[PDB]
Parts: structure tokens; sequence; C-alpha cells
């Protein structure tokens, strides 16, 4: 719904330390798992990384 | 980082213009790099390194569509990542 509560500016997402950030520092959370905003992360046969928030797995 | 002259030759690398465009030879270690005006770098390669290399400009095999094999050695369709 249309909810009612502590938001921050949209330019700023929420962190887990109760800041609120950009999305340039905002981890990953790939599995779970909390990657840092900069984490080059691979098998042999994948290919994955953490840009933004969003967590770019390949093949 | 000292700004050194040219043209140049230490270390068996001859630093020199030819045609009015930059070029470096490394012949002892089988390539020829340059430069020319308007900016575009070019590499001659020995035949040695068949199936050797692996970088930028992909290895030196036949095969035209399998040159994207990456830093860990992954076959990429994407040229970008790679
Ligand atoms: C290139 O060398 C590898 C071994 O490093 C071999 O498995 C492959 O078949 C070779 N390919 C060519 C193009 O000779
Ligand atoms: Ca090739």
């Amino acid at each position: 719904a249309c909810l009612e509560g502590c938001f921050c500016p949209p330019g700023l997402y929420m962190d887990e330390r109760g800041d609120c950030v950009p999305k340039a520092q905002c981890p990953c959370y790939y599995d779970g798992e909390i990657f840092q905003p900069e984490d080059i992360f691979s098998d042999h046969h994948t290919m994955c990384y953490c840009e933004d928030g969003f967590m770019h797995c390949t093949m | 980082d000292q700004r050194v002259s040219m043209p140049y030759a230490s270390k068996g690398l001859y630093l020199e213009t030819e045609a009015g465009y930059y070029k470096l030879s490394g012949e002892a270690y089988g390539f020829v790099a340059r430069i020319d005006g308007s900016g575009n770098f070019q590499v001659l390669l020995s035949d040695r390194y068949f199936n050797k290399t692996c970088g930028l400009c992909g290895n030196f095999n036949i095969f035209a569509e399998d040159d994207f094999m990456t830093q860990e050695g992954t076959l990429t369709s994407d040229p970008y990542d790679f």
C-alpha cells in the first residue's frame, strides 16, 4: 500500500546500519550474501560481480 | 617517469618514427607497435606466439570466434565484460 513511516528521499536507499545511502555503495545480497559494492567473484564456470546493489552473474 | 627525447633505443627497443608516424619495434621480443597522427594503436606480432597470447587483442589462433578467453579463461559471448 501507500504506507506511513520514516523514509528518506528517493535518491537515498536504506542501508543496514540505520543510515540510508545512494545506490552506489548499496551492497548486493546474492544468495543472501552481503557483497560489498565492488566484488569480483567467480567459479571456473560462473562469473559474477556486484555493481550497484544488483549482482551481475554470467556463465 | 623521466620524459626522454626521441629517437630512443634502450634495452633492445628502438623507438623511432616512420613515414611521419611513431613506431616502437621489439624485434628481439617479436613485436612491432606504432601509432599514427590521429591515434590508432597497431600491433604486428610474430607467429611465435601462435595460440600462446591472450589479452585484449584476442589469441593468435586461426579462429575468430573463440578469441574472448578471459583472464581466467572463459569463452564469454560479450565483447564488453571481456
Ligand atoms: C591452443 O593450445 C591449447 C593448449 O594450451 C590447446 O588445447 C588448443 O587446442 C590449442 N589450439 C590451437 C588453436 O592450436
Ligand atoms: Ca582468435
